[PDB]
C-alpha cells in the first residue's frame, strides 16, 4: 500500500487536488496504523519547497508535484494533524510556514489567533490580528479588525495603545464599517477617558459617514451630547447639521431644533428655523412641515405671525410653480 | 492592484498632453500583442548563435563546470547596433500581415 | 527640452469661449438670445 | 441653498447659563 | 436573579507569563551563583 | 542607466521590486544601499527620502530579518528630521505593534501620543483636555522631567477671558498637576507652590472656585499641617464666603473633634447667610450630637 | 481514528475540505459582543431615551430644571479627579486617624 | 557621505544565510554574455 501510494504520488496527475487527496489518504492510513508521526512526516515531505517558493498552482505548465506546496487543503490537514500531536512550537512553525507561502486566509489568521488564545497567549493573538490586518488591509480584515477590537476590549489594554489601535483601524476603513468603528471608539473614550474625546469622535463621524447613516449619526451625537452635557451644546452642531444633511434630513433636523428651542423657550429662533425649513421645502410637496409650522404658530405666534406664515407659504407656492 | 489600475485608468481619461496618450496607446498595443512567442525567440536565438559561431563572432566554450557558454567578441548579437546588417533583416509574411491588419483595425475603429 | 507636464487644470484654464458677437453674423446663425447678452457688461452695473 | 442670515437671539448662551443656574438653585432648594 | 460576579483572574499573555517565569529562573540562577 | 538618468527614489524602488522578483536578496540590499548612498551624496545627508527606508525595512521584515529592519527603522528615525519622518515613524509603530515586544510597542505608542499631543498643543494652546491627556501619557511613561515640563507648559497657558468655564478648566488642570506631583513626583513643596500660584492667579474679585481651596486643604491635611489648612480655610472664607467651603471647613473641624471651631464656623455661616436653613439644620444636628439640647 | 487527532477548526470533516465563512462565520463562536453586535443596542437605547424625553416634555407643561443641565459643569473632570483620588483619599483618612489617635494619646 | 557608512556599520549579519541563493528567475539557455565575462568564466 505504501509502494502504491508512492507510485501514485510520483504519477503527474492533472489536478493538484487529486495529489493532495492521495497524500491525505496516505496520512489517514498511517494515522489508523498508529503512525501519526510518520503521517506528519509524509505530509511535511509532500508540502516541501524552498523558503521563497512562488510557483502558481493555477498555472498549467508545471507538474502537480511541483505545484503542491501552495495547497490549502494539504496545509490545513497538516496543521490539524500537528495541532493534536505536537506542542505550540511546532504549531507556530507550521503557521509561519503557511504565512511564508502567502496561502493563509482570514480564517487561517483567526484559527492562529484562537490557537494562541488557547495556549494562554494574548500578545501573540494581537500579533496574529496585526498580521491579518497588514496582509489584507481594506475589505478582507474589517471583520478581523472587529475581532481584534473585541480582543483588546477583553484584554483591558492601556488607553494610549487602545486609542492608537482604534485610530489605525479607522484610518482608511470604508464608511459602512467606519461608522461602527467610530461608535465603538466613542464608547471606549467615554468609558475610559474624558467625554471630550468621545464628542470629537462623534463630530469626526458626522463628517465621515455615509449619506444614509449621516442623519442617524447626527441624532446619536445629539443624544450623546444631551446625555453627557447640556442641550445647548447640540445647538450649533444641529446648525452644522443644517449645513451638512440632505434636504429631507435637514428638514427633520430643523424640525427637531425648532422643537428643542420651543422647549427651551427660544421662540424667535424656532420661528426662524421654521421659516428656513419652509424656504427649503415646497408647500405642496411638504404639507407636514407646513402643518407643524402652523401648529407651532398656534402654540407660539400672533395673528401678524400667522399672516407672515401665510405670506411665506404663498411665496413657497409661487417658487414651486 | 486591479482596482488601483482601473482607478488610475479613470483618473487618466481627461486629456493631459500627447506623451501621456502615446504611453497609453503603447501600453494598449502591447497588451493587444498577447503573450510573446518565447519558443520562436528561442529558435532565432539558437539559429543566430549557430551562424555567429560559424562566423566567429560568437565563441562557444565548454567551461570547467561543463556548461556551454557563448561569449560575444563584439556587441552585434545583443542589440544590432555595431551590426551593419540591421538593414538585411526581412520580416516574414505573417508579421507584415499582422501589422497591416492592426492598422486597418485602427482605421475601421 | 522635454515637454512640460500639463494637468487638466491647465487644459481647462486655457479654454477660449466662442465669440458671441452682438454686431456680426457672417454665416447668418440664429444664436440664442441668452448667449447674445453674456458679453454685455451693462448687466454687471451697480445702480447706487 | 442660499445662506440665510439668522438674527442674533434675544437670549444668549451666558443669559441661558444664569437662567439654568437659577433653575437648578430652585430645584435644589 | 443577579448573576454571580465571579472575580476572573487577569489573563496573563505569553509575554507576561514568560517574563514572570524568566524572572523566577533568573532569581534561581542568581541564588545558585 | 535608468537610475543614473532618473535618480528619484521611485526608480530605485522599481529596481528594488524588480531585483526582488527576479534576483537574489543581496542584489536588493545592494540596490537599496546604492540608492541611499547616492541620494546622501547628491542631495546631502539631510534630504534622503523616507520611502527608501520604509521599503527596505518592509523587505527585511518579509525576509524575516527583524533586527535588520529594526536597525533600518532606528537609523531612519535618528538621522532624518522629525518634519519628514511621520510615515517612517508610523511604520515603526505598526512594525512594533505587529511583531515586536511589549516594551517597544509601549515606547512607540508613547512617542506617537507625545507627537500628537505636541501638535494639538501647538494648534490649540488653550486646550486643557489635550494638556491633561499629555500629562497622563507622561505619567504613564514614567518620565518625571517630561511631566514637569508638560505641567509647566500647561500652567503657562493663562486664559485671557475671565469666564467661569475657562477658570474652572484651568483650576482643574492645576489640581490634576498638583495631584500628579504629589502622587508620582512626591514633592510636597512643589505642590504647595503650585497651589499658592493657582490661588494668586485666580481672579477672586470676579470669580472664585471653592474646589481649589478644598483641594489645597486636603493636600495640607495629607501633609499633616492642620494649622496651615485652618489658615487657608479662614483666608478663603474671608476673601469669598462660600457655602461649600464653609461645609468643608465644618467637616474638617468635625473630623478633628473641634466642637468650638465647628460652632464658630456655623455662627459665621449663619451671620453671612441667614437664609440658608441647611447650615442651621447642620448646627442643630451638631449640637444634638454633643448632648446640648438647650 | 482519523477524526480524533484534529482540531476541527478550519477543516470540514464531512466535506473533506477547508471551512468557509460564508455559511459558518467564526463571529458566531465569540463569547462576547463583537463590533457588529455592538453599536446597535446603544443607538436603540439612545432612541428610547429621546422618545421618553419627548413624551415627558409633551406630558409636562413647564421646562424641567434638570433637563437642560442634567449634569453639573466639568462633570468629566470631577469624575477623573475622583478616580485619581483612590489611594490619596485613603492616605488622607489614615493621616486624620493618626492625628486623632495622637490627640487622644496627648489627652490621656 | 557619512549616512551610507554609518548605516552599513549599523546593520548586523543576516541570520538566514543565502550563499546558495540561485536567482528567482531561471534564465533559459543558452547563457550568452558580453565581452567582459570571458575572464569571469
Amino acid at each position: 500500500a505504501r509502494i502504491i501510494m508512492e507510485k501514485a504520488v510520483k504519477v503527474p496527475f492533472k489536478s493538484v487536488n487529486e495529489l493532495a487527496d492521495m497524500w491525505i489518504e496516505w496520512a489517514e492510513m498511517e494515522l489508523r496504523n498508529k503512525n501519526f508521526d510518520e503521517a506528519v512526516r509524509i505530509m511535511a515531505k509532500a508540502t516541501q519547497a524552498p523558503k521563497r517558493s512562488t510557483v502558481d498552482y493555477f498555472d498549467e505548465s508545471l507538474s502537480p508535484q511541483q505545484r503542491v506546496h501552495k495547497s490549502w487543503k494539504l496545509w490545513s490537514f497538516y496543521v490539524d494533524l500537528v495541532e493534536s500531536t505536537s506542542s505550540l512550537e511546532e504549531t507556530r512553525k507550521i503557521y509561519e510556514r503557511i504565512f511564508e507561502l502567502r496561502i493563509a486566509t482570514p480564517q487561517t489568521v483567526v484559527n492562529y489567533a484562537n490557537l494562541l488564545e488557547e495556549h494562554h497567549y494574548y500578545e501573540e493573538s494581537f500579533k496574529i490580528y496585526e498580521r491579518g490586518l497588514d496582509l489584507f488591509s481594506y475589505p478582507v480584515a474589517f471583520e478581523l479588525w472587529n475581532l481584534y477590537l473585541t480582543k483588546a476590549v477583553d484584554r483591558k489594554i492601556s488607553i494610549e495603545r487602545l486609542r492608537d489601535l482604534f485610530e489605525q483601524a479607522i484610518t482608511d476603513c470604508p464608511p459602512k464599517f467606519a461608522k461602527v468603528l467610530y461608535l465603538m471608539y466613542g464608547n471606549l473614550e467615554e468609558e475610559r477617558g474624558l467625554a471630550r474625546h468621545a464628542m470629537r469622535i462623534y463630530e469626526r463621524a458626522t463628517r465621515a459617514v455615509a449619506d444614509e447613516d449621516r442623519a442617524d449619526m447626527f441624532n446619536f451625537y445629539i443624544t450623546k451630547s444631551a446625555s453627557n452635557f447640556g442641550l445647548a451644546s447640540t445647538r450649533p452642531i444641529y446648525e452644522r447639521a443644517i449645513a451638512t444633511l440632505p434636504d429631507n434630513e435637514a428638514r427633520d433636523m430643523c424640525l427637531k431644533f425648532a422643537d428643542m428651542e420651543k422647549r427651551l423657550g427660544e421662540i424667535d429662533r424656532a420661528r426662524a428655523i421654521y421659516g428656513h425649513a419652509s424656504q427649503f421645502c415646497d408647500p405642496r410637496t411638504n404639507p407636514e412641515f407646513w402643518a407643524k409650522w402652523e401648529q407651532f404658530e398656534v402654540q407660539h405666534g400672533n395673528e401678524d405671525t400667522f399672516k407672515e406664515m401665510l405670506r411665506v407659504k404663498r411665496s413657497v407656492q409661487a417658487k414651486y410653480n | 492592484k486591479r482596482m488601483k489600475k482601473k482607478e488610475a485608468h479613470r483618473d487618466d481619461t481627461a486629456f493631459r498632453d500627447y506623451a501621456r496618450e502615446a504611453e497609453k496607446t503603447y501600453k494598449r498595443q502591447i497588451r493587444n500583442m498577447g503573450a510573446p512567442d518565447l519558443e520562436k525567440y528561442m529558435r532565432e536565438k539558437l539559429s543566430a548563435i549557430e551562424k555567429a559561431a560559424a562566423a566567429g563572432t560568437l565563441d562557444i566554450i565548454e567551461t570547467e563546470d561543463g556548461e556551454m557558454i557563448a561569449v560575444d567578441k563584439d556587441g552585434t548579437f545583443f542589440s544590432t547596433a555595431n551590426a551593419t546588417d540591421f538593414a538585411q533583416h526581412k520580416p516574414d509574411k505573417a508579421a507584415v500581415d499582422r501589422l497591416v491588419a492592426d492598422l486597418r483595425k485602427a482605421e475601421e475603429a | 527640452s522635454p515637454p512640460r507636464k500639463l494637468t487638466a487644470e491647465d487644459q481647462e484654464a486655457w479654454r477660449i469661449p466662442p465669440p458671441v458677437s452682438m454686431w456680426k453674423n457672417p454665416k447668418g446663425f440664429t444664436i440664442p438670445l441668452d448667449k447674445r447678452l453674456a458679453a454685455d457688461g451693462r448687466q454687471l452695473q451697480e445702480v447706487q | 441653498r442660499k445662506p440665510l442670515i439668522l438674527p442674533a437671539p434675544q437670549v444668549s448662551d451666558s443669559e441661558l447659563d444664569e437662567i439654568v443656574k437659577m433653575g437648578m438653585i430652585g430645584e435644589r432648594a | 436573579k443577579q448573576e454571580p460576579k465571579t472575580q476572573e483572574e487577569l489573563e496573563e499573555d505569553a509575554a507576561d507569563r514568560d517574563r514572570r517565569e524568566r524572572e523566577l529562573r533568573e532569581a534561581r540562577e542568581l541564588a545558585e551563583r | 542607466a535608468y537610475t543614473q538618468v532618473h535618480p528619484e527614489p521611485r526608480t530605485w524602488l522599481k529596481w528594488a521590486k524588480f531585483e526582488e522578483e527576479f534576483g537574489t536578496a543581496d542584489m536588493v540590499r545592494d540596490v537599496f544601499q546604492s540608492a541611499i548612498q547616492y541620494i546622501a551624496e547628491t542631495l546631502g545627508d539631510d534630504a534622503v527620502d523616507e520611502r527608501l527606508f520604509i521599503a527596505f525595512a518592509r523587505f527585511e521584515t518579509r525576509q524575516k530579518e527583524y533586527e535588520r529592519a529594526r536597525a533600518i527603522y532606528k537609523f531612519g528615525l535618528d538621522n532624518l528630521p522629525r518634519s519628514r519622518s511621520m510615515q517612517l515613524h508610523a511604520q515603526y509603530t505598526t512594525f512594533e505593534k505587529q511583531f515586536g515586544d511589549k516594551e517597544g510597542v509601549e515606547d512607540v505608542v508613547l512617542t506617537k501620543r507625545r507627537r500628537l499631543y505636541e501638535e494639538q498643543v501647538k494648534e490649540n494652546p488653550k486646550n486643557y483636555d489635550v494638556w491633561f491627556d499629555f500629562a497622563r501619557l507622561e505619567e504613564m511613561g514614567g518620565d518625571p522631567d517630561r511631566v514637569r515640563e508638560v505641567y509647566e507648559r500647561a500652567i503657562a497657558q493663562v486664559p485671557p477671558t475671565q469666564e467661569k468655564r475657562h477658570w474652572r478648566r484651568y483650576i482643574f488642570l492645576f489640581l490634576f498637576y498638583a495631584i500628579w506631583e504629589e502622587k508620582d513626583a512626591k514633592n510636597i513643596e512643589r505642590a504647595r507652590a503650585i497651589y499658592d500660584t493657582c490661588l494668586n492667579l485666580i481672579p477672586h474679585k470676579k470669580f472664585t472656585f471653592a474646589k481649589v481651596w478644598i483641594a489645597k486643604a486636603h493636600f495640607e491635611i495629607r501633609q499633616g499641617n492642620l494649622t496651615a489648612a485652618r489658615k487657608t480655610l479662614g483666608r478663603a472664607i474671608g476673601m469669598c464666603p462660600k457655602d461649600k467651603l464653609f461645609r468643608e471647613y465644618i467637616a474638617i473641624e468635625q473630623k478633628l473633634y473641634e466642637f468650638d471651631r465647628c460652632r464658630t464656623l456655623y455662627e459665621k455661616h449663619a451671620l453671612f447667610n441667614p437664609a440658608n436653613c441647611q447650615t442651621w439644620i447642620r448646627w442643630a444636628e451638631l449640637e444634638r450630637g454633643l448632648d446640648d439640647l438647650d | 481514528p482519523v477524526l480524533q487527532h484534529l482540531s476541527l477548526r478550519n477543516y470540514d470533516p464531512v466535506t473533506r475540505g477547508p471551512k468557509l465563512g460564508f455559511e459558518a462565520p467564526p463571529t458566531e463562536n465569540l463569547n462576547t459582543l463583537t463590533l457588529e453586535e455592538k453599536a446597535a443596542a446603544l443607538e436603540a437605547e439612545a432612541r428610547r431615551k429621546a422618545q421618553e424625553e419627548q413624551e415627558a416634555a409633551a406630558q409636562a407643561r413647564g421646562l424641567d430644571i434638570t433637563t437642560l443641565q442634567p449634569k453639573k459643569p466639568n462633570w468629566d473632570l470631577k469624575r477623573e479627579f475622583k478616580q485619581r483620588m483612590a489611594v490619596l483619599d485613603v492616605r488622607t483618612e489614615n493621616a486624620i486617624a493618626r492625628m486623632v489617635r495622637e490627640r487622644l494619646a496627648e489627652k490621656k | 557621505a557619512s549616512i551610507a557608512a554609518g548605516l552599513a556599520a549599523a546593520l548586523p549579519k543576516p541570520k538566514y544565510s543565502s550563499e546558495h541563493e540561485e536567482p528567482r528567475a531561471t534564465q533559459r539557455g543558452p547563457r550568452i554574455v558580453s565581452a567582459d565575462q570571458i575572464d569571469e568564466t
